């Protein structure tokens, strides 16, 4: 899950402040590459 | 151990209320342990049969018996998100603030899961909210470093 | 049918703390109570 991805634990700052993933990037399940984006009959759809 | 002793250790694991009834009439041991320290209660309480364990605790068993690494029912139920059967656990003398081995409690496992309904049970049973583990981490601590706002406010 | 197994979590940031590496704490766990195939030798003229 995100959560899990979110709560990696990057570095310990001196003081014991935890730095996660989540602090220096947005984490969400999206596709593997952003190119192919299909419709049918103008309405949203996928295929093979 | 003993032969019914076994029988009721597969019975209660697998939810199997007649066969439970039949060997609590035949007098199957209710404190039968496997290799790792885990009665009949522990295995119902974990796969979440409510009647079984209700059935077992009026048959006389042990409702703090832990395993091998110091964890109870409790535990399990809070930790698997059983929130009937941490209630009738805690009406049958369950200690709601029991350590395992690594000092974590029945509060920490219910708030590393976010089960919100059973965290709320626990410190309803007087459940230790400061109680650190052996990281000196509390059931606040695992809120915020999940990220689960909403358990983060019950804990203040 | 499901058995009973030992599940162990390490702390990452225990193990950040006292300057421990995952790799090392893993490997370690790994290599003494799994086994590890590191390499190959020549035993009477047979690679093993």
């Amino acid at each position: 899950s995100t959560e899990e991805f979110g709560k990696i634990l990057l570095k310990v700052n001196q003081d014991g402040s935890r730095v996660l993933l989540r602090d220096v990037a947005k984490i969400e399940l999206g596709g593997e590459n952003y190119d192919i984006i299909a419709e049918f009959n103008g309405q949203p759809a996928s295929g093979l | 151990g003993s032969d019914l002793g076994k029988k009721l250790l597969e019975a209660a694991r697998a939810g199997r209320d007649d066969e439970v009834r039949i060997l609590m009439a035949n007098g199957a041991d209710v404190n039968a342990a496997d290799v790792v320290g885990w009665t009949p209660l522990h295995l119902a309480a974990y796969w979440g049969h409510l009647e079984i364990v209700e059935v077992l605790l009026k048959n006389g068993a042990d409702v703090n018996a832990y395993d091998t690494l110091g964890s109870t029912p409790l535990h399990l139920a809070a930790h698997f998100g059983h929130l009937e059967i941490v209630e009738v656990l805690l009406k049958n003398g369950a200690d709601v603030n029991a350590k395992d081995d690594n000092g974590i409690t029945p509060l920490h496992l219910a708030a590393n899961r976010g089960h919100l309904e059973i965290v709320e049970v626990l410190l309803k049973y007087g459940a230790d909210v400061n109680a650190q583990d052996k990281f000196g981490k509390t059931a606040f601590d695992i809120s915020i470093n999940n990220g689960n706002e909403d358990l983060a406010e019950i804990l203040q | 049918e499901d058995t009973p197994q030992f599940k162990i979590d390490i702390d990452q940031e225990k193990a950040q703390a006292l300057g421990v590496s995952i790799n090392d704490i893993n490997t370690t766990l790994g290599a003494a109570w799994g086994g590890s195939y590191v390499n190959d030798f020549i035993d009477r003229g047979r690679v093993k």
